[PDB]
């Protein structure tokens, strides 16, 4: 609905740095590199091609929304989320600290205060341990 | 949590694409 649609859009915007309405191969590599990824031009093209329906070389919102809306198999969704947690959890200690959430949020271009980040940790931190564990990430991610 | 959702989607968008 309008909400999840708008969520997906907001996400789209993390990618479309220029706000031209499309994610080019360069914008994809930018966001990826931010998040500790280092794809080669080749990979980036293949990646953009996988979802470029109109063969126009770039990925627009409805091509993204289409990707983002595809039915992910349960066992697959779980896997997708584990992989996502692993992007936040840089030290790989199975817990997402405020330091890590700050890095990710900042690399993604997102602008928040140390208080806001701490808030995000706070809201997601059900077991009040100062950090976000896997089940907390999942509880928050769904 | 809208900051979480939004961000999680983006990180997920990369995973999907990485296939
Ligand atoms: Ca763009
Ligand atoms: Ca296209
Ligand atoms: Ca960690
Ligand atoms: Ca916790």
């Amino acid at each position: 609905t309008e909400e999840q649609i708008a969520e997906f859009k907001e996400a789209f915007s993390l990618f479309d740095k220029d706000g031209d309405g499309t994610i080019t191969t360069k914008e994809l590599g930018t966001v990826m590199r931010s998040l500790g990824q280092n794809p080669t031009e080749a990979e980036l093209q293949d990646m953009i091609n996988e979802v470029d329906a109109d063969g126009n070389g770039t990925i627009d919102f409805p091509e993204f929304l289409t990707m983002m809306a595809r039915k992910m198999k349960d066992t697959d969704s779980e896997e997708e989320i584990r992989e996502a947690f692993r992007v936040f959890d840089k030290d790989g200690n199975g817990y997402i600290s405020a330091a890590e959430l700050r890095h990710v949020m900042t690399n993604l271009g997102e602008k928040l205060t140390d208080e806001e980040v701490d808030e995000m940790i706070r809201e997601a931190d059900i077991d009040g341990d100062g950090q976000v564990n896997y089940e907390e990430f999942v509880q928050m991610m769904t | 949590r809208r900051k979480w959702q939004k961000t999680g989607h983006a990180v997920r968008a990369i995973g999907r694409l990485s296939s």
